[PDB]
């Protein structure tokens, strides 16, 4: 019941940030941007 | 259908399998007809090392070369089974299979089932074998005809070497076989066959020695060169320092105990030496004419060499493990192993033993023996390529004369036997059975196929092969209408008909007996195949 | 990964096809090697030898097969040879056209495999009872009626030319090993050249060894024989013995113990008034002196299996311990010992009472074609040993097979339902031997199968095909009868085959371990 | 070891001899694609999704289309493929039966080749059976319905042909087909009916227009005399712009009095072109070629709709619906060569500003969701569209009892000719019959019924009310068959004629070969 | 015959993918499920938005189902149906695309 | 001798050259005899493009295939010269040079100068040509025989 499949195009080159652990990586990104300028 | 079972499998199917087999045999015979008879031509061969072998011998070309064609390697196996069982005729088998497959093929391409010709091969082979038993001439060999046997060496050597080298080797071959054979009908070739080779002089220098010339000598400088009346001693038990098979290592605690052991390890050998000298004194002491000589299968210690050189003995070490037996049939005494059960009734005698030295190598002779049943063909030869070439000539004659003795018969040469078959088998096809018709064509081929030997002899001769064939065919019908049938073969010198009985050119029975049953057996098996397959592990 | 990757799965009808395809195309490489008009598929092996024969199992044996269904098919002609000897060709052709006539015609009409297996399992129980009722029991010791057996079973491969001699060589080989036999007490030493008419079964054993000492006799009239399972040199301490010398004299006393140990053997060997001594292990250069003075011609290093062969002919028993050499262990009634010389190489003969082992001397026209005769004699000696065990004989030449056809063609109609389709296709399968026998002959198969099938229904069991003619022949009057166990096992495994491969619906590749 | 060669005359080839690559290896390579469309035959048959050489998706029930979209190697396989392409161009329907026959004609030929028959024997025996099949077919015909160009009879005829390609709605589709054909019939051109597919809605939302649909941009303004009716039309091959010459047009100006007069004279030069067309009372000008920006400006004021973009396709299919005649010479707008249209408005479908030409040549607007499926049901429509043209041309339209009834009566009737012939040829004629078991067998196998329990129940009921009995779908019919005379299920004679003939040629021609020779790529 | 080896006539050209039976039907459903499952969040008042960066660095944020399914490059031929199924909804209606 | 003028030159000399020529011509008649008469068999050809030619005609197989053997390409040109000047008999020529080379080789292998058989070919050809003028049946074609000319198409 296992077939190696191709749903989206160039599936091997597509990374997916998911759920909360994505939001952390998004907010902290903005955070770093902020530390550059806040001074 | 086969290509599914294995993706990478070579195959030659159907009528191509036939062709591939026939073109190859027709081919092997095209590389091996340059050798047939004395009219043939010498070929030089050089292997990857650089070693120059130089022989016209059929079996020689085949063993000296890398064979790739599978149908070919199978034909070279009938040639080997010929040389190992007969000695001669290793070329006859190859082109007999050649023109046997060639002639059988002409009908199959016309549209004849192989099996039809296969049976026509066997039914002819059965007939050819009954014909042979009736075609041979019964030479009374139990009467040992001195010069008739001289004309079997002269017939078999000429087809391998010179005009003037053959007149030299002829007696040396014949006199060898004759100096082996017994009234109880035996001939254990390997004994009186000792082919000795020497690097010096010339191949036309080969000497017959009615004794045995060895490959070693007295390893001590003070030993006798010439022994006038040699009592020969044949020993095998090692005269050397040997440790015990159970672990030997010893212990000693005195500066003296060393030396009083230093001789205690040599004592066993010296006590074995004593019993020898005790015979060398009991037999020689009384006779200053009578000498004492040893030919030892195992070693002779340097400590023990100074011993034999002292008591004027001629010692000889590590002789060939077969020469024990050859010497017994040379001098007379049985080969003793132990020294402790040794009597003077066991000593063999040779009226002369001398040591010739050449550079640094030494050759111990065994001459003037009272009665020998074993001899030696001392092949002398300058180079190294000849010393094998003139050996492979002597072999193909020493087994050729011994076939005249083993078989109480012989067949007139020049290919008279084959011509006579091709005439007989062409006529009695209606007679043999009133045969299955189909069977008839198989004979009709096999029959006219045998004519290879004659033709391929005239081919080599240079004369027109189809013309000198018809020439023998013509002068035979002259005797066929004149009632008294006299043998007729091909004269290779003048390109004319001739009588091999008169010309003195003979050809052994067993050779032609295992030539036909070998060729038919391999040609009538090569037809019957329909596939050539290659499949197996990587 | 989910599974392992790199795994080619074949499923359903897709997998089914692959098996029947291969199994049937296996028969294809041997179809032209059936019966009398059959050929010789010349084979190149891997490391450089050559094989060219008919003997079905010897053709396949030298072919490498990858697709498992054919790896299952080839290793199925092996079972056949390892049971009967002949019929190794047949088995695979049936195995094929049971899967061919049966499967695709009816697996591609939606019939489930497990019903088919039960249908083909009944068709065997039926087929065996048919063969055994169409066969006729035979006298196994009517020496001349048994030669007609062997005459028929060799009348296939290149050996026919000299059947009369071969049957005498086969029948006389099995006659002197019979309480029942094992044809591996029969060394078949092949010696190149001469001709077949020179081959002679020796009531005895032939060796390639020469007498170890020159002076020892090469001819003994009636030799008393001793056989040895032990070396004829001094043995060592199996307990790792080592000697520590202190005194001067010590050396000679020990170095003679080994000289004496042999004399203690030789005194014990010679004490049984022997004239011949043969050993499995090698013989000393001091042992020969005490056995020369004993008057015994000695033979060294002779095969372990050749000893059990000799000891059965000569009647002597082999003993390891020299100490306990008894009066029984000597060769009573071996009529001769000689060392005749067959062109260059020395052979030792042992000729002439109650034999139970035997050596077949063979002579031919090559070392290569000799093997192809041995492959025929092994197939000859087999059909003779079958019959002495199973005294009954089937009427062969396609006749036994056609018998199974219309008996099963009647039973199928009387069965009906769904189980009938597979059952009526083993009946379809049997006629494939006649079909290929008409073909290899060269007649029109349809025209002759017709005048065979119907001319069987009210025309006796023994109605088959004559090979060379290609016509219908009553096999009673002709003389082609194949032993009953061949026809038995042939049909047995060939169905057991088709019913192993039908259970396959799935091929998973790349499994490991 | 090592093996020699056979013969080297060529550059590097492969030869498939002894009829092997034909008698076995070809039959089985055909069986691979025989099992393919075996499960695509009839209403219970499954569609197959085929992604081509360029990544474009194609889904079809059709055998010929499904085979045209594959890349094929095996030469003997290619033979039956061109044969399915034969009956595609020459009948439209039966493409699946071309395969199913020829494939089995060879599949069942395997039992003969192995029996002991020759190649030339089976060829002649199949020829003697085909020539009988076509002869014994012509005397089973029912309802040679030829009620002029009847609209109610077309619906009964098309329903089964549509049904076995897209079973979803045989009713709702064939009504669209019949209605479009009803607007053309007064030789009934396949080309006289056009298909426009635009995404949106369901398969039911589909309509039939008594004219045409243009997905091009309209220009000046939309004709609202559409409500009032009776609009006049004119068509042009020429571009609606100042007529340039084919040879390089250079404009050599000498005096300054030329510049003003050229440019302002150009104004009038094409205003006068347009006026000669407006004064003829024309309300719609369809341009195949170009239109100048000055020319559309004056036409814009003269209150006339403009429809640029057509290639030669449209200018001919629009010509037949309005009844105009297109002139290349811009100087002759004749009243005897004008057209007449009922409505030319901007009806917006799926969001696209589309021009309509309704109320001869007609256009079906097939609507749905997936632009994928809509492509297939256009081929289903074209099957019946071409099935209608196949009724008109030949003198007899004719009818056969389908669903298997035609095929099973053939199994019985061909064997009857089998037993009459004696000789060796008898078996080839008899097997030719057994091969016809495929048409009902595949209809059953696609429905998921006991192959072993339907076929005996179908033969039994066919041994004159027996003539109509052919296989059916569902649980009550799981018992067996249906009286095909009552469900309005028939296929035509000219459909089964081309099929059984081309399939016999296709299976013969692969049996004619016994040595295929192929070259490297 | 010319060749000592004569391989096997091929049905289709090397590199041709073929899938049959139950595998095929159930694989196509699962493939579709995948496209759906990832589009399932954007539904309803508390729906999640998706941030897609296309192969050409084009960064887009959306809740519009047709826009998400279009910016996703669906290759699977059976799951391309769900893109055409959403596209038709934007063409005739505008809303529903996700649903 | 030749090998000194060009290091990289291929050459079949003496009796090998004769053998190559005959094996090749025998061979080219072996691949075309499947076409002779109506009893012959139909062959399917597929070129590297995928195009199915399907003919029993001799000149067809020869045009359609890539000939490598130099002795063979020479025989195929005789078949061309036949079809271009006659139309028919392009298979007769091939296996007439095959069995012609084959039957003549049976004598050269036995030991006969080829030039000896070459004259015997020409002196039999001149004879075969005089026999033909005397073996033909004169049909009055100036009378245009309706059904006799129907039996030549049929043949
Ligand atoms: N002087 C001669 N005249 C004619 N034939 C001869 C003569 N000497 C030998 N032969 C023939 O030559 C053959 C020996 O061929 P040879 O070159 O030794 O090859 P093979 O290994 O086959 O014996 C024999 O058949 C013999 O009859
Ligand atoms: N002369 C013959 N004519 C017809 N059939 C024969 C003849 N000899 C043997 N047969 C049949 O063919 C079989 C022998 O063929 P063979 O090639 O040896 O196959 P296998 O190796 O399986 O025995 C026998 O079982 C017999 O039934
Ligand atoms: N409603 C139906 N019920 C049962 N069988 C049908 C029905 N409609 C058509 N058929 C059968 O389907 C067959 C046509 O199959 P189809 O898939 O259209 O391929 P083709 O038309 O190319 O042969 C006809 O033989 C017909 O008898
Ligand atoms: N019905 C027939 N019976 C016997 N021979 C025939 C028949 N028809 C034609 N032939 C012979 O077959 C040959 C025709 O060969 P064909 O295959 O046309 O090749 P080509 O004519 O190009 O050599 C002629 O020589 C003719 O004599
Ligand atoms: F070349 Be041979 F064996 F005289
Ligand atoms: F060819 Be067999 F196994 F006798
Ligand atoms: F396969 Be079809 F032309 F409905
Ligand atoms: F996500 Be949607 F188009 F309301
Ligand atoms: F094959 Be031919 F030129 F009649
Ligand atoms: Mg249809
Ligand atoms: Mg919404």
């Amino acid at each position: 019941m296992g077939r190696p499949f191709i749903i989206v195009k160039d599936q091997g080159n597509k990374k997916r940030q998911h759920g909360l652990e994505a939001k952390k990586s998004h907010i902290l990104a903005a955070r770093s941007v902020a530390s550059i300028i806040k001074t | 259908s086969l290509q599914l079972l294995n993706p990478k499998a070579e195959s030659l199917r159907r009528d191509a399998a036939l062709k591939v087999n026939v073109t190859s045999a027709e081919g092997l015979q095209s590389v091996l007809e340059t050798n047939l008879g004395p009219k043939g031509t010498l070929k030089m061969l050089v292997d990857g090392a650089g070693n120059i072998k130089l022989t016209k011998d059929g079996k020689v070309l085949l063993t000296e070369m890398q064979i790739q064609s599978p149908t070919a390697v199978l034909i070279a196996r009938a040639a080997a089974a010929q040389d190992e069982i007969t000695g001669d005729g290793t070329t006859t088998v190859v082109c007999l299979v050649g023109e046997l497959l060639r002639q059988a093929h002409r009908f199959i391409q016309e549209g004849v089932h192989p099996r039809i010709i296969t049976d026509g091969f066997e039914i002819a082979r059965k007939e050819s074998m009954k014909f042979l038993d009736e075609f041979k001439i019964s030479k009374t060999n139990l009467s040992n005809d001195r010069e008739f046997l001289l004309q079997v060496a002269r017939s078999s050597l000429l087809t391998k070497v010179d005009a003037d080298l053959t007149e030299v080797l002829t007696p040396i071959v014949t006199d060898a076989v004759l100096s082996v054979y017994d009234a109880q009908a035996d001939n254990l070739d390997l004994h009186m066959v000792e082919i000795m080779q020497m690097q010096h002089l010339s191949p036309k220098d080969t000497t017959f020695i009615k004794g045995l010339v060895l490959d070693h000598g007295g390893r001590h400088p003070d030993m006798p060169t010439r022994v006038k009346n040699a009592y020969v001693l044949i020993l095998n038990v090692s005269l050397e320092y040997e440790k015990t098979e159970v672990n030997s290592g010893f212990f000693y605690s005195s500066a003296d105990q060393r030396d009083k052991l230093a001789a205690s390890e040599r004592k066993f050998v010296d006590a074995k030496l004593k019993k020898i000298i005790d015979l060398k004194n009991e037999v020689c002491g009384m006779d200053p004419d009578k000498g004492f000589v040893i030919i030892n299968q195992k070693g002779i210690d340097p400590m023990s060499l100074d011993v034999f050189a002292k008591h004027n003995i001629l010692a000889l070490r590590r002789a060939k493990r077969r020469n024990m037996e050859r010497l017994q049939l040379v001098t007379g005494g049985e080969a003793q192993n132990s020294v402790e059960d040794l009597s003077p009734q066991i000593l063999g005698f040779s009226g002369l033993v001398y040591q010739e030295t050449i550079g640094e190598e030494k050759f111990t002779y065994v001459t003037e023996n009272t009665d020998p049943k074993s001899c030696t063909i001392l092949i002398k030869g300058s180079t190294h390529y000849a010393l094998a070439q003139t050996k492979d000539a002597v072999r193909d004659g020493l087994r050729a004369v011994a076939n005249v003795l083993k078989d109480k018969n012989i067949i007139p040469g020049a290919g008279a036997f084959y011509i006579a078959l091709s005439r007989y088998l062409r006529s009695a096809n209606m007679n043999k059975l009133g045969a299955k018709g189909k069977t008839k064509t198989g004979i009709e081929a096999f029959a006219e196929a045998l004519l290879v030997i004659p033709k391929t002899l005239v081919k080599n001769s240079g004369f027109d092969p189809l013309d000198v064939l018809a020439m023998v065919e013509d002068e035979l019908d002259d005797a066929q209408d004149s009632d008294e049938t006299r043998y007729v073969g091909v004269d290779l010198n003048i390109g004319d008909s001739c009588d091999p009985t008169i010309e003195g050119i003979w050809d052994s029975y067993r050779v032609l007996r295992n030539a036909i049953t070998g060729a038919t057996g391999i040609a009538s098996n090569l037809l019957l195949c329909d596939e050539l397959l290659r499949a197996g592990r990587s | 990964v989910f599974m392992n990757a790199s795994q080619e799965r074949t499923t359903g009808r897709q997998a089914q096809i692959s098996n029947i395809t291969a199994a049937k195309a296996v028969a294809d490489v041997i179809r032209t090697c059936l019966g009398p008009k059959a050929m010789l598929k010349m084979l190149l092996d891997p490391m450089g030898g050559l094989v060219l024969t008919n003997d079905g199992h010897a053709i396949l044996r030298e072919i490498d097969v990858a697709h498992p269904a054919a790896k299952s098919m080839l290793e199925l002609s092996r079972t056949q040879d390892e049971e009967v000897g002949d019929g190794t060709t047949t088995v695979i052709i049936l195995a094929g056209e049971i899967l061919a006539q049966c499967a695709p015609y009816l697996i591609e009409k939606n019939i489930h495999p497990v019903i088919i297996i039960q249908a083909l399992k009944k068709a065997l129980t039926d087929a065996l009872e048919v063969i055994k009722q169409v066969s006729k029991p035979v006298d196994v010791e009517n020496d001349a009626a048994m030669k007609k057996l062997i005459q028929a079973s060799i009348g296939t491969k290149y050996v026919i030319h000299w059947s009369e001699k071969m049957c005498e060589l086969a029948l006389d080989a099995v006659k002197t090993v019979r309480e029942i036999d094992i044809k591996r007490y029969v060394r078949v030493e092949k010696i190149p050249g001469g001709d077949v008419l020179d081959s002679r079964v020796l009531k005895g054993v032939l060796l390639n060894k020469d007498v170890v000492h020159p002076k020892m006799s090469r001819h003994i009239e009636n030799p008393r024989v001793v056989l040895l399972d032990c070396p004829l040199e001094y043995k060592k301490g199996e307990s790792q013995t080592n000697i520590e010398i202190e005194k001067e004299e010590d050396w000679n006393r020990i170095l003679q113990i080994e000289e004496e140990q042999v004399q203690l053997m030789c005194e014990q060997i010679l004490a049984v008034r022997p004239t011949l001594v043969i050993t499995e292990k090698g013989v000393s250069d001091l042992a020969q002196h005490y056995l020369l003075k004993g008057g015994c011609s000695v033979l060294r290093r002779v095969k372990k299996s050749d000893n059990n062969r000799i000891a059965r002919v000569t009647g002597a028993t082999i003993v390891n311990r020299v100490e306990d050499l008894k009066e029984s262990d000597v060769g009573t009634n071996c009529g001769l010992f000689k060392v005749e010389m067959i062109g260059d190489e020395y052979f030792s003969f042992l000729d002439n009472g109650s034999g139970k082992a035997c050596t077949i001397m063979l002579r031919g026209g090559s070392k290569d074609i000799l093997n192809e005769i041995d492959r025929n004699l092994q197939d000859a000696m087999a059909v003779a040993r079958n019959v002495m065990l199973s005294p009954s004989l089937s009427p062969g030449g396609g006749a036994t097979e056609m018998a199974v056809s219309v008996k099963l063609a009647e039973k199928a109609k009387q069965l009906e339902g769904i189980q009938q389709w597979p059952y009526q296709a083993v009946a379809d399968a049997m006629e494939c031997i006649p079909r290929t026998l008409i073909q290899n002959a060269g007649g029109d198969p349809i025209r002759l199968l017709s005048q065979l099938r119907a001319k069987h229904a009210q025309g006796n069991f023994t109605t088959g095909i004559d090979g060379d003619k290609g016509k219908i022949v009553d096999m009673v009057s002709y003389g082609i009868w194949e032993p009953e166990v061949i026809k038995q096992q042939s049909v047995k495994t060939a169905i057991e085959s088709a019913c192993l491969l039908l259970r396959v619906d799935d091929i998973v590749s790349g499994v490991r371990k | 070891p090592q093996n020699p060669n056979a013969g080297l005359f060529k550059q590097g080839y492969n030869s498939y001899s002894n009829a092997d690559g034909q008698i076995i290896k070809s039959i089985a390579a055909i069986r691979e694609l025989h099992q393919m469309c075996l499960t695509s035959m009839g209403p219970c048959g499954r569609n197959k999704i085929i992604v081509n050489h360029l990544g474009k998706i194609i889904i079809t029930n059709d055998a010929a289309t499904m085979l045209r979209e594959l890349d094929i190697v095996h030469p003997a396989v290619k033979v039956l493929v061109m044969a399915t392409e034969q009956q595609k161009i020459d009948m439209g329907d039966g493409t699946n039966l071309v395969m199913i026959l020829a494939g089995e004609l060879l599949n069942v030929s395997e039992k003969l080749i192995s029996m002991g028959l020759s190649a030339v024997e089976i060829i002649q025996g199949y020829n003697m059976a085909r020539k009988f099949t076509l002869k014994e077919l012509d005397e089973m015909v029912v309802g040679e319905i030829t009620d002029k160009n009847d609209k109610n009879e077309l619906l009964k005829m098309i329903k089964p042909v549509i049904s076995s390609k897209k079973y979803g709605s045989e009713d709702i589709l064939s009504e669209l087909v019949s209605e479009a054909v009803s607007h053309v019939l007064p030789y009934f051109n396949v080309d006289s009916i056009r298909v426009v597919k635009i995404m949106g809605g369901s398969l039911s939302n589909s309509t039939v227009i008594k004219g045409m649909v243009f997905n091009r941009e309209p220009e000046g303004h939309v004709k609202s005399l559409s409500e009032d009716k009776k609009h006049k039309v004119a068509v042009f091959t020429c571009p609606l712009d100042i007529a340039n010459t084919e040879t390089k047009g250079t404009v050599l100006l000498h005096n300054a009095q030329e510049m003003l007069d050229f440019s302002k004279g150009e104004e009038k030069q094409i205003d006068a072109m347009m006026k000669e067309i407006a004064d003829m009372g024309v309300e719609c000008i369809v341009a195949g070629a170009g239109v100048g920006e000055l020319a559309l400006h004056y036409l814009n004021r003269y209150g006339i709709l403009v429809l640029k973009v057509p290639s030669k396709f449209e200018l001919r299919r629009l010509c037949r619906v309005c009844g105009a005649t297109p002139l290349p010479r811009l100087g002759a707008p004749t009243p005897e060569e004008l057209g007449l249209v009922e409505t030319v408005k901007t009806m917006e479908i799926g969001g696209d500003r589309v021009t309509v030409f309704k109320q001869r040549t007609s256009t079906i607007i097939l609507r749905g969701a997936t632009q994928n499926n809509l492509d297939d049901i256009e081929r289903a429509i074209d099957d019946g569209v071409a099935a209608v043209k196949g009724l008109m041309k030949p003198s007899g339209g004719k009818l056969l009892p389908g669903a298997g009834a035609t095929e099973i009566e053939l199994i019985s009737r061909i064997t009857k000719y089998g037993e009459r012939t004696p000789g060796l040829l008898q078996l080839a004629i008899k097997q030719f019959a057994v091969a016809f078991e495929v048409v009902p067998r595949t209809l059953a196998e696609t429905a998921g019924l006991d192959v072993n329990e339907v076929l005996p129940n179908l033969y039994a009921a066919h041994n004159t009310d027996h003539l109509y009995k052919g296989v059916d779908i569902d649980g009550e019919s799981d018992e067996g068959v249906k009286d095909i005379r009552e469900e309005n299920i028939y296929d035509m004679l000219a459909t089964k004629k081309f099929a059984i003939n081309v399939a016999t040629e296709a299976a013969t021609t692969v049996l004619s070969i016994d040595q295929i020779i192929m070259a490297k790529k | 015959n010319f060749g000592s080896q004569t391989p096997t006539i091929v049905v289709l050209k090397e590199g041709t993918d073929a899938s049959q039976g139950k595998g095929q039907i159930i694989s196509n459903i699962n493939a579709c499920v995948a496209v759906q499952e990832a589009l399932k969040p954007t539904l309803g008042p508390l729906g999640s938005d998706i941030l897609i960066v296309t192969s050409n660095q084009k960064t887009t944020i959306s809740n519009d189902g047709a826009t998400i399914l279009k910016l996703l490059d669906v290759v699977h031929p059976a799951a391309k149906t769900l893109v055409d199924i959403s596209r038709a909804q934007d063409a005739e209606v505008g809303d529903g695309t996700t649903s």
